[PDB]
C-alpha cells in the first residue's frame, strides 16, 4: 500500500566504498559533491524566481507564501554568504508584511512568520528600529487568538517556534523565557484536561486534537507537540516530563503499524502515508528527542525502524517537497545521523539528494504551490543547501 | 484540499 505511493528505491544501501564519492571519513562532503549540489541550487533558484512571478500576491505565509521564500534566502545567505541572497530575502519580507490577515498566530500559517522573519532580516541588515518593531508586534500577537489549538500549523507550538526562531538568530533572549513558559503551561493544562474529559488518563496523561480528530504526526498531531514539550528550550520540569510527557509519548509509540510507520489519526487502519505531516518522517523527531531525554533504547530502535521504512518507501510520487516529499523525508536521515554519528544515515540523505538532483524527471505531480517552502521547490532547494554542512542541518520551520 | 488533509 505504501508501495503504491513511492518509486522503487534504485540505490544500494551504505558501504564505505559507495560513500567515498559523497563524503570523507569525517563525514565532510567531497568538493565534487558539494559543487554538484551548488550547481543544482543555482539552476533551481532561476526557475523558482521565475515561477514566483505567478504566485498569489495575498499569501505571505511560511508554508505556501512569501515569508517562506524569505526563510530560504536567509538560509542561503547563511550558507553561501552572497549579499544578493540577503537582498532577495528583503524583497520577500516586504511582500509578506503586506499580507498580514490577523487570523492566525503561527510561523507556518499566520502573522508570526512574516513578523519573525522580518525581525531577523532587519537585524541582519543592521536596521534596529524595524527589527524591534517586528519583535513588539510578534510578542503582542499572542492575544489575538486564545482557544487556539496546540499543533504546528495553526496552534500554540507554531507560535512558540516563531519566538524561538528570533532568539536563535539574534543569539540573545529577545523574547523573555517567561513568555514561552506561559504558553507551555497552557499546552500542558490543555493536554491534561482533554485526557481527563475523555478518560484517556490511564493510558495517556495528555491528549490533543485538531478539527475534531486525534492527529498523531508532526504537522497537526501528538508527535509534534511532544517533540516540543521534550525540548530544553521549553523548560518543562523533570516532574512533568516524567509524569505527563513520557507516558504520553509511549502511548504514541504503541500506535506503530507492523511496518514501522504510524497512522495519521488514532484508530486509522490504512498504512499509506510516508510524509513529514503524517507518518514515520514526522514521528521520528519525537522518537529521537525521547531518546536524548530519557535514554531508553526502545526509542532508538523505533527511530531505526522509521529510517528503514523511509529508505524503502520515502521516494514519493507526490514530489520533492518538505511537508510530503522526498526532501522532507531525507531530513529524517540527517536527524538520525546527527544523533548516532552513523554515516549510513548521512549516506541515505546523500542518495535522496541525488534523486532531487534529477528534479522533474520522474513524472511527479505538480504541487498546488509549485515554488513554495512546504509544498514546492523552495523547500527542495533549502534541503540541498542545508546538506552542504550536514551537522548543522535542521528541518526548517520545525526542528530545533 | 485543506492544508495536511487525510
Ligand atoms: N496541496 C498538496 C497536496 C495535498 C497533500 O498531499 N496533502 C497531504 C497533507 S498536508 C497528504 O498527506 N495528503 C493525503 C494523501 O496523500 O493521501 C500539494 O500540492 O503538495
Ligand atoms: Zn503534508
Amino acid at each position: 500500500h505504501m508501495a503504491q505511493r513511492a518509486f522503487p528505491n534504485p540505490y544500494a544501501d551504505y558501504n564505505k566504498s559507495l560513500a567515498e564519492g559523497y563524503f570523507d571519513a569525517a563525514g565532510r562532503l567531497t568538493p565534487e559533491f558539494s559543487q554538484r549540489l551548488t550547481n543544482k541550487i543555482r539552476e533551481l533558484l532561476q526557475q523558482m524566481e521565475r515561477g514566483l512571478k505567478s504566485a498569489d500576491p495575498r499569501d505571505g505565509t511560511g508554508y505556501t507564501g512569501w515569508a517562506g521564500i524569505a526563510v530560504l534566502y536567509l538560509h542561503l545567505y547563511d550558507v553561501f554568504g552572497d549579499p544578493a541572497y540577503l537582498q532577495l530575502a528583503h524583497g520577500y519580507v516586504k511582500q509578506s508584511l503586506n499580507c498580514l490577515t490577523k487570523r492566525s498566530i503561527t510561523f507556518l500559517c499566520g502573522d508570526a512568520g512574516p513578523l519573525a522573519v522580518a525581525a531577523v532580516l532587519y537585524h541582519k541588515m543592521n536596521n534596529e528600529k524595524q527589527a524591534e518593531d517586528c519583535i513588539t508586534r510578534l510578542i503582542h500577537l499572542n492575544k489575538i487568538d486564545p482557544h487556539a489549538p496546540n499543533e504546528m500549523l495553526y496552534g500554540r507550538i507554531g507560535y512558540i517556534y516563531a519566538l524561538l526562531f528570533v532568539n536563535k538568530n539574534f543569539g540573545v533572549e529577545k523574547i523573555p523565557q517567561s513568555h514561552i513558559q506561559q504558553i507551555c503551561e497552557t499546552i500542558l493544562t490543555s493536554g491534561e484536561n482533554l485526557a481527563r474529559k475523555r478518560n484517556f488518563t490511564a493510558k495517556s496523561p495528555l491528549m490533543y486534537e485538531w478539527y475534531q480528530e486525534y492527529y498523531v504526526g508532526a504537522a497537526h498531531g501528538l508527535a509534534g507537540i511532544y517533540y516540543y514539550l521534550m525540548q530544553p528550550s521549553l523548560q518543562v520540569s523533570q516532574g512533568k516530563l516524567h509524569s505527563l510527557v513520557k507516558p504520553s509519548v509511549d502511548y504514541v509509540c504503541q500506535l506503530k503499524f507492523p511496518s514501522g510507520n504510524y497512522p495519521p489519526c488514532i484508530g486509522d487502519n490504512r498504512d499509506l502515508l510516508v510524509h513529514w505531516c503524517h507518518g514515520a518522517p514526522g514521528v521520528i523527531y519525537m522518537l529521537i528527542q525521547a531518546y536524548k531525554v530519557f535514554r531508553e533504547e526502545k526509542y532508538l530502535c523505533d527511530a531505526y525502524q522509521c529510517a528503514d521504512v523511509i529508505w524503502q518507501y520515502g521516494l514519493l510520487k507526490k514530489g520533492y517537497g518538505l511537508c510530503h516529499g522526498s526532501a522532507g523525508n531525507a531530513y529524517a536521515f540527517l536527524t538520525l545521523y546527527n544523533l548516532t554519528q552513523d554515516m549510513k544515515y548521512l549516506y541515505r540523505a546523500c542518495k535522496f539528494a541525488e534523486w532531487c538532483l534529477e528534479y522533474g524527471e520522474h513524472g511527479c505531480r505538480t504541487p498546488d504551490t509549485p515554488f513554495s517552502l512546504f509544498e514546492g521547490m523552495a523547500g527542495t532547494i533549502y534541503f540541498l543547501a542545508d546538506l552542504l554542512v550536514p551537522t548543522k542541518a535542521r528541518f526548517p520551520a520545525f526542528e530545533l | 484540499g485543506f492544508l495536511t488533509e487525510y
